RNA sequence: GGGAAGGCCCGGCGGGGAAGGUGGCCCGGGGGGACGCCUCGCCGGCGGGCGCGACCCCUCC
RNA sequence: UAAGGCGCCCGAUGCCGACGCUCAUCAGACCCCAGAAAAGGUGUUGGUUGAUAUAGACAGCAGGAUGGUGGCCAUGGAAGUCGGAAUCCGCUAAGGAGUGUGUAACAACUCACCUGCCGAAUCAACUAGCCCUGAAAAUGGAUGGCGCUGGAGCGUCGGG
RNA sequence: AUAGCGACGUCGCUUUUUGAUCCUUCGAUGUCGGCUCUUCCUAUCAUUGUGAAGCAGAAUUCACCAAGCGUUGGAUUGUUC
RNA sequence: GAAGCUACCAUCUGUGGGAUUAUGACUGAACGCCUCUAAGUCAGAAUCCCGCCCAGGCGGAACGAUACGGCAGCGCCGAGGAGCCUCGGUUGGCCUCGGAUAGCCGGUCCCCCGCGGGGUCCGGUGCGGAGAGCCCUUCGUCCCGGGAAACGGGGCGCGGCCGGA
């Protein structure tokens, strides 16, 4: 059975502006631009009312296989509009039992180097992705903070630093350490 | 974005089959591939047909879902789609392709002649136009 | 009156059959810009087939065994011949009629290059389908020219785009001449137009 | 049978030939499709010999005659109860259709029960064809045809003809 | 099946029915057009704006 | 014309062929015939049967989840959670002499069950198609090959 | 019960064991081992990368991608074993 | 015991990337939540491919010199001159954007950046700025007239300047 067609409408606040040329949307707001392309999807995109209100997906003739995707792009492009007006951050924390683990940030944010993983001489060296930045917090012990405008870009950089520390040839039951994702925000909050 | 959907009452050029190059009305959609049309001034008896040999047109009539043929040829005349039709661009080059193929040797013979000098004018007028440019350019 | 065929968007097999056909014909076939061919199936299914035909090879001697091109031409060359009594001189005398070539060379850039939609992509698959590039393909399984051959492509587009634009000029000269002179040309107009050529 | 081309719905009605016990025997109507009335008296005899019994050589087909539509020109919903065999077991199923005519709903029928369960007509027996109400209906491939403003493009039209002009320097256009 | 539908007489006319509900009515919003709040355009003028608050004041889609 | 076929090899669909099903990181592709089973899949498509839902469900987010009594036989210790039958009542919108995690026993957490927000469809158990797992052999390798995914695959069918 | 095993059952795969047969070869295909040498298979012992343990560490199990690279020197026996 | 051969019985040297498997993940629907998967994205190895290394194709490239001084042989040119023999096939040209396909193409000042690229607007869209198309079109010559042209046509007729890997 292939539904004849299925929609989906999402509104857009006042403070950002959203551009779409066919399949890829540009959203522009506060904190900067953002712009993601969907030729990979094949459904209809329409920017209906003036004041531009609303964005509307539309997929005619689908079958349950490609009735997902009208949903997955919605949220791609409320994700967008919510990390252009408030931003993402990814706090994180560094969890472990004797050795302390040493972070220090460089290249204003770019370079996360790792030392003293369970007595590690080796040094772990993690790049963010272009538009992430790393800082470590102020008012807590040991704790790292990424902003950004994109959520993939920012969590893909976390999951790369906490991926970077991980026990081998061990029981990972018992050597519970590395940085670990400890809650995922936004910069500035509602 | 679509422009040209499929309802109830829309006129649609029929491309290949047995009514080849004839408009026809959507009544009803039987299924997802295929509708219930007439023609009834277009003199295409009420039948169904798939929605592979048809192409729509931006015309619409109203009419209820399953009006009768009478009420079909009422919207039909009072909204006057023969004229606006042939009126249209559309059937100014279908027109125009069968007069083509309908060319005989003589007209041919004819055209040939005519386009020596219509092509011949319009080179030389470029070349002077060109020149011009050229010189204000300059 | 040799047929000069583009390979961007075309799928292999598809176009192939169609190649070796025409060829067989007696008519002169060439095939340019091969790398853009596609292949349908995705990009992992398609090198795991290449590799399979890798690892074919005489176990004694490997030098006289099947040959492996890695070139997207050469690819293309050999999935042609696959279509042909190449055995015989008839074979042999077609197959010597056509022309493969990666990018587009220097004696056909400045030539029209023909489409066959009977083998495109866009109208033989459905876009929810998995294709691969040959010339990626190509390029990971031990072709050695994909960066060179794009830099040139580049260059022709760039030289193509300014070919363009002077046609665009040109004919813009020549409508407002023509709309300039339909004063002492438009009795040689209706006559078009009634015979249809202009309309 | 072989669901040959488009089927046609035959009435047919038999009876045993009279013998010293009954002298009239009852007359039994049934409702055949088939491609042609001769095996459309084959496909009678056959289900009437399960029914009752009955075979072709103690009996006689009175008439056999095919039913025209009654109204060919409104689109319909057709409910088809069916009795058909598998690879292993035989299953009872109702489906609905939408056509303009009753043997064209059971045309339909054959080829859906051929291509989603490899059932053959030599299986396939089927039961009850009824005219249902848009109302009554319940598969939702039906339901969702039942409105008054119905509205939809062609999105991807597919080019066809690709081969009288075999070679053609456009790519073709498919929005339309 | 002395063809099954269908066509033309607003065919006339008998009554009945709901729905894939036409008007009408109620609710909601996308609106706009009178543009009634600013900004320029020529204290009076029209056109420019591809202007700018409206709001039940309607009023149309 | 038969049988068999009609992308190219290779004569014939270069039909604007009809309706569906199927994505395979081991696809499939025609009697004999040249390779596979039991058992499984919340992949997808049909079908059967039974439930509950404006006396407002299914999620999801939150509050409760009680007394006799730590019921009787028991074991060194069994307070519900190792063991043996039963399983009551008042309070109740509801709470099982208890669904599970936990301690030696508790404790603590949690579930059944009922409430607040949300406001229209939602749950199962079977059954059958295609695809997938099950699926390991030795020279490099064979739907005949090339190759094919709006099929040149699978099922039912039409003209030529 | 299912970390690891698995009774009573039941479904398979392989032709590195033996059978069963007698299709080819009796105007002959030189019939056991060892030595030497190459290549191939994976049903993986070790090494590379992993997942699970009744995996605290060490050691050791079970499983996955995987045959790239290794898999010895001797006493006894013609031995294969 | 020279030289020469020669030994883990002496001595020297032995390499870098890419796409990815298993697996672990991101975002995220299907199925209000959840989910590494459906669309999309990431890390990833004695595996695979290539590089380094060995050979170098009935495969190409650049460059040098190109046959006497009594004879002569040669190379280039004379739109160089007649021919003779032999091998055949053909029987008008299209001199070009890039590319998308749930979108395209063409104009535009009305604006903005470095003539080009964007914005608005206007036109087309079963592609009349069309390959279902365009261009050239051949019986020849002689008189007079009209239409187009006087800037045009033809010239190894010319001398230069750019245009190409
Ligand atoms: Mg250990
Ligand atoms: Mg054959
Ligand atoms: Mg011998
Ligand atoms: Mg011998
Ligand atoms: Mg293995
Ligand atoms: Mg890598
Ligand atoms: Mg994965
Ligand atoms: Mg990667
Ligand atoms: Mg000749």
């Amino acid at each position: 059975m292939k539904t004849i067609l299925s929609n989906q409408t999402v509104d857009i606040p006042e403070n950002v502006d959203i551009s779409l040329k066919g399949r890829t949307v540009i959203v522009k707001g506060p904190r900067g631009t953002l712009r993601r392309d969907f030729n990979h999807i094949n459904v209809e995109l329409s920017l209906l009312g003036k004041k531009k209100k609303r964005l509307r997906v539309d997929k005619w003739w689908g079958n349950r296989k490609e009735l997902a995707t009208v949903r997955t792009i919605c949220s791609h492009v409320q994700n967008m509009i919510k990390g252009v007006t408030l931003g993402f951050r990814y706090k994180m924390r560094s969890v472990y039992a004797h050795f302390p683990i040493n972070v220090v940030i460089q290249e204003n944010g770019s370079l996360v180097e790792i030392r003293n993983f369970l007595g590690e001489k080796y040094i772990r060296r993690v790049r963010m992705r272009p538009g992430v930045a790393c800082s470590v917090s102020q008012a807590q012990k040991d704790e790292l903070v990424l902003e950004g405008n994109d959520i993939e870009l920012v969590s893909n950089s976390a999951a790369l630093i906490q991926q970077a520390t991980t026990v081998k040839n061990k029981d990972i039951r018992k050597f519970l350490d590395g940085i670990y994702v400890s809650e995922k925000g936004t910069v500035q909050q509602a | 974005v679509f422009r040209r959907f499929v309802e109830v009452g829309r006129v649609a050029y029929v491309s290949f089959g047995p009514h080849a190059g004839k408009l026809v009305a959507i009544v009803d959609v039987i299924d997802q591939n295929r509708a219930l049309v007439d023609g009834p001034c277009t003199r295409v008896r009420r039948q169904a047909m798939p929605f592979k040999c048809m192409q729509l047109t931006d015309f619409i009539l109203k009419f209820p879902h399953s009006a009768r043929q009478k009420y079909v040829r009422k919207a039909w005349e009072k909204a006057d789609i023969n004229t606006k039709w042939a009126a249209t661009r559309w059937a100014k080059k279908i027109e125009a392709r069968e007069r083509k193929a309908k060319m005989t040797d003589f007209d041919r013979y004819k055209v040939m002649k005519a386009k020596k000098m219509r092509n011949r004018i319009i080179k030389n007028e470029v070349k002077k136009l060109q020149r011009a440019a050229l010189l204000k350019a300059s | 009156q040799v047929l000069v065929l583009d390979g961007r968007g075309h799928l292999l097999g598809r176009l192939a059959a169609i190649v070796a056909k025409q060829v067989l014909l007696g008519r002169k076939v060439v095939v340019v810009r091969c790398e853009g061919i596609n292949i349908s199936g995705n990009f992992y299914r398609n090198k795991l087939k290449y590799l399979a035909f890798l690892r074919k090879r005489m176990n004694t001697n490997p030098s006289r065994g099947p040959y492996h091109f890695r070139a997207p031409s050469r690819i293309f060359w050999r999935t042609v011949r696959g279509m042909l009594p190449h055995k015989t001189k008839r074979g042999q005398a077609a197959l010597d009629r056509l022309k493969v070539f990666d990018g587009i060379p220097p004696p056909y850039d400045k030539k029209k290059r023909m489409v066959v939609p009977a083998a495109l992509k866009v109208v033989r698959l459905k876009p929810t389908r998995k294709f691969a590039y040959l010339g990626r393909l190509a390029h990971e399984v031990g072709w050695k020219y994909q960066a060179v051959t794009a830099t040139l492509e580049e260059k022709r587009k760039e030289k193509a785009k300014i070919h363009y634009r002077k046609k665009k000029q040109l004919m813009r000269l020549r409508k407002q001449a023509e709309k300039n002179v339909e004063k002492k040309i438009s009795k040689f107009t209706d006559v078009l137009k009634t015979h249809g050529l202009l309309v | 049978m072989k669901a040959s081309g488009t089927l046609r719905e035959y009435k047919v009605v038999g009876r045993c030939l009279p013998t010293p016990k009954c002298r009239t025997p009852p007359l039994y109507r049934m409702r055949i499709f088939a491609p042609n009335h001769v095996v459309a008296k084959s496909r009678f005899w056959y289900f009437v010999s399960q029914l009752k019994k009955m075979k072709k050589s103690s009996g006689e087909i009175v008439y056999c005659g095919q039913v025209f539509e009654k109204s060919p020109l409104r689109v319909k919903n057709f409910g088809i109860w069916l009795r058909y065999d598998s690879r292993s077991g035989t299953h009872n199923m109702y489906r609905e259709y939408r056509d303009l005519t009753t043997a064209g709903a059971v045309t339909q029928c054959y080829r859906d029960m051929g291509a989603r369960h490899r059932a053959r007509a030599h299986s396939i027996q089927i039961m009850k064809v009824e005219e249902i109400a848009a109302s009554k209906c319940r598969r939702p491939a039906v339901k969702q045809f039942h409105d008054s403003k119905i509205k939809f493009p062609l999105p991807h039209r597919v080019l066809r003809r690709q081969h009288k002009p075999r070679f053609t320097t456009k790519r073709p256009n498919t929005f339309f």
